[PDB]
């Protein structure tokens, strides 16, 4: 048999399991990530006016 | 190339093996002469895999801040989150040893795991077909010392622990009075409790191992008996649930570990 | 032991602290002894026995109610009259013939 | 010789076994999900999160035994 | 003696297993979601949305081991 | 000849343990009907149509093993 | 000769998991309705139309397993 | 020779497949009105209406198979 | 000959079937005897009249095999 | 010289097949003994000996069995 | 020769099935002592001491059968 | 030769026991968890981790199991 | 010669069934602990002691039959 | 499969990595959080005796 077919198949499934990721898996990592980052800006703005 | 499909399959269950007597590599078909023939492919991914989590992580280490963090660090500093709320709760003890431990043991017992989504013939051609290489398998958890040598480094631990937090003299009340309490169980009683013990570590490896070797078995099968067509499309779906299971196996030997030892301390 | 109230809205029938009870719920018996769960249910018409604490036994008749329990503090929400949604309906019947006189 | 075939018979015991194992028990993780989801309807994403999770384990095992189905067909 | 017809025993215990494995999981699935619907009839439309779901991860392991058992009538 | 003998010990598996599957899987599924009936006697009408539902999908898969029963008689 | 026994062996082994099958799906599903009927007994005459519509169902695909029963030991 | 054997042990799976199914099928269904009893004994007479009919149902499939189990036995 | 080791393995299967069978289930119908003999010490002695008659319908089928299981024993 | 092969085998399943049945029966019994100590504690003196009165009937049929376990293993 | 390979076969099905009965069935009286002490835990002792009673007839017949397992495998 | 082939099926059968063992195990005790979490849904972290306390406990049995199905595999 | 394989899968059925009875011993003890959760959280650090008296019983004889199943691996 | 001397390969590249991050990557960073949850605290401490 032929085993070149094995360059195409799993490129074109890895291409499309990045799809699903990105679209689906980036954005609560990023946005727990953002999440978590307010509590910075939050404890930032309380403590500058509350020394103020 | 005469690669039968069986036969094409059976190239990625082989492993590259040294052998210190001979000071030599394996090649596909040669036994191993003596326990002294290291896995030379789990070990070198293994420790790669390893100092960039290090690397990265001692960057941001020296760097890190009260104020802000830098989108990187976040993510690191969250992954600590992760780590730490689970410490917080499970661990009652003032050992520092815990938190660290359940770390590196996560992150990297990850980072192995992984790798197995990597095109399954794409780096053994760089290791065969470049640096002259007779075989590779590219998932160092798939390789069942490894996880042994954790899983039985947690065994340690557990001896270690809790002879330090309770001592010989009630440990031994303990690993033979239990379950029935009546002094004339005693000796069946440590049987029942002795090999209750050697189960938990065991209950690690074996189930680390055997979700990565069964992972890359069907990558394996995937490329080994498909048309084009029908490898992507089948794969697809494979990596949606190897997603799940290569994250879940982590979290699960991390949890396990602590709570293991938490049992024994506490 | 546990501080026991059986009340009613007119008027607080009996309170203390108390070993335990055996009462008619409205599926089964059910005995309170120290500490016991969480629990609310209706229960049925009849004799409930008390044991107060230092052992005293008594019976209370009950024309029904409700029964809550928590572990430090318990109480019985009793009615005056035997409550039916036939006979309350009756009521409402006789309370309307008064309105039309 | 019938021998390749005999292990046909040994895959098939493996996976059949696989299937109950698999469909049993996310049919009984499944029923208790529905039933709390007619109780507790807003909060069936957090139900469904947590389902999924176990739903992991509950396939993962079966899957391997298919997977040695699969390897013991083929031999 | 018996080779061909050894593979289509194998086949037979094969799909029956993956029969019982499916047709109760989705049964007793089926079984709290009625309950449900007996009970809150106003969900019923989004109930079986969630019904569906569960039921796509129900059905895998047995349409698995169907296959290999027709794969066997191909052999 | 000693083939015919195995394709009968085939067919009473796949059969037998397809009319297990289905026979609890349905029996299951309609005790949960009957007492919801028994709540809520306005939903019985309802609640047919929703029975019925279920028990295609716990069909389905066992009219599979039922299917290949006639083709070990074709055999 | 061991053919004709090995036959009338297996068609029993069909007729009974079949006989399992049905005795415990009727058995289920009556355990919801006396229970249910216990609790007021004048729905048991209209539960009991009920009781025999579901076993109705339950009892299609055990019949047809007992009658291939039958028709194998037929001929 | 085998097919004195064959028989008798083609009637001891049809009795005791026959006897679990039995059993368990009126110890469900008996449990359910022994719960009932102990809600209203007055019920209790009325309960045993229902109890004998639907049992009856319970009964007749597995009292095919002991009848047939026999008829084979005996032929 | 065979004839004397196979029919204790033939008492022994069908002795273990009617084993499980009666007491899988008189514990089903036992258990809900305690629960409902709980709820209600008045209907204990009244509600254990009902536990002797459905427990005798429960043991028949059992001892239709346990009987036939000594006639086995000695023939 | 072969029979004790399956002498030993005779004795095994049946003495399996009755620690299953008992150890389940009194099991679900025994979970029913508990729920109506922990609802009526004055009545663990009653309900303990009316636990001990039941698990005699239980435990009969497996204690027959057990006891042709022991024949058949030594003769 | 096969009289001592049996004997291997026969005491590790026999410990096999009394494992499950001696592990199923205290894990049900687990289940539920392990509620009733949630529910009252001023008689976690009383209930433990209790359940030990309790726990103490359940592995009884299970003992007995792995008893008999090691006999065979010492003799 | 058949000592390889059998040593085959006997891994089979001893690794669908345990990945039934594990699937059903976890099924019922995530069932009640998901129970725990639509009922008291401030505490599912809290249930989390109980939950993972005991799910290893339920896995650590039916692994070694399939340790051993993997050695008989491998050798 | 085959013999030596028999004793091996004797091993393999004395491993099969007590990974089982210990699995879902364990599970159903572990659900029940859940419910006591469920209820009342301050309850669950005391729970998870009782729980592991209790579960080191479950395990008392099926890790007898693990051992001696690793014992006939290697001898 | 093979029993293989990989198992203490293994135990000594763990150890030498548990080491790393113990000794130089989890002081760093949980100190730099625990100092951002005191910093943090000030805030709200210093307003609780503003308004009050």
């Amino acid at each position: 048999m032929n085993l070149n077919a094995t360059i195409l198949g799993q490129a074109i499934a890895f291409v499309l399991f990045v799809l699903f990721c990105m679209k689906y898996v980036w954005p609560p990592l990023m946005a727990a990530i953002e999440k978590r980052q307010k509590e910075i800006a939050d404890g930032l703005a309380s403590a500058e006016r509350a020394h103020k | 190339e005469n690669m039968t499909p069986q036969d094409y399959i059976g190239h990625h269950l082989n492993n590259l093996q040294l052998d210190l007597r001979t000071f030599s590599l394996v090649d596909p078909q040669n036994p191993p002469a003596t326990f002294w023939t290291i896995n030379i492919d789990s070990m070198f991914f293994s420790v790669v895999l390893g100092l960039l989590f290090l690397v990265l992580f001692r960057s941001v280490a020296k760097k890190a801040t009260s104020g802000v963090p830098g989108k990187f660090q976040t993510a690191i500093e969250l992954v600590i989150g992760f780590v730490n709320g689970s410490v917080k709760d499970m661990y009652h003890g003032k050992s520092k040893l815990i938190a660290p431990l359940a770390l590196t043991i996560f992150v990297w017992v990850f980072l192995m795991n992984l790798m197995d989504l990597l095109p399954i013939d794409l780096l053994p051609y760089i290791a065969e077909h470049v640096l002259g290489l007779p075989a590779l398998r590219v998932v160092p958890s798939a390789d069942v010392n490894v996880t042994l040598s954790m899983a039985l480094g947690v065994f340690i631990l557990i001896l270690f622990y809790s002879i330090k937090m309770k001592g010989i003299g009630g440990f031994t009340k303990e690993l033979t009075l239990q379950p029935f309490n009546h002094w004339a169980f005693i000796p069946v009683n440590l049987i029942l409790e002795g090999v209750s013990l050697l189960s938990k570590p065991v209950s690690l490896g074996l189930r680390l191992f055997g979700n990565m070797y069964a992972g890359e078995l069907i990558f394996i099968l995937i490329a080994g008996l498909l048309p084009w067509w029908s490898q992507w499309i089948l794969n697809v779906p494979w990596a949606i649930f190897h997603i799940l299971i290569i994250t879940l196996q982590a979290f699960i030997f991390m949890v396990l570990t602590i709570v293991y030892l938490s049992m024994a301390s506490e | 032991t546990y501080h026991l109230d059986v009340v009613s809205a007119e008027q607080q029938m009996f309170s203390g602290l108390v070993e335990k009870i055996q009462v008619t719920g409205s599926e089964g018996e059910l005995g309170i002894y120290p500490g016991h769960a969480p629990l609310l249910t209706a229960i049925k018409p009849g004799m409930i026995r008390i044991v107060k604490q230092h052992g005293h036994e008594e019976f209370i008749y009950l024309s029904g109610g409700i029964l809550e329990v928590q572990p430090g503090n318990v109480t019985v929400l009793a009615d005056t009259a035997i409550r039916g949604q036939d006979l309350d309906e009756a009521r409402a019947m006789e309370a309307k013939r008064k309105a039309e006189e | 010789n019938l021998n390749m075939d005999l292990l046909y018979m040994a895959a098939a015991v493996m996976m059949g076994l696989a299937a109950i194992g698999a469909a049993i028990g996310i049919g009984i993780l499944g029923g208790k999900f529905l039933e709390g989801a007619a109780r507790q309807p807003d909060l069936i994403p957090l139900l469904r999160t947590q389902f999924f999770i176990v739903m992991g384990l509950v396939d993962a095992i079966p899957m391997i035994a298919v997977g040695l189905g699969l390897y013991v067909m083929f031999a």
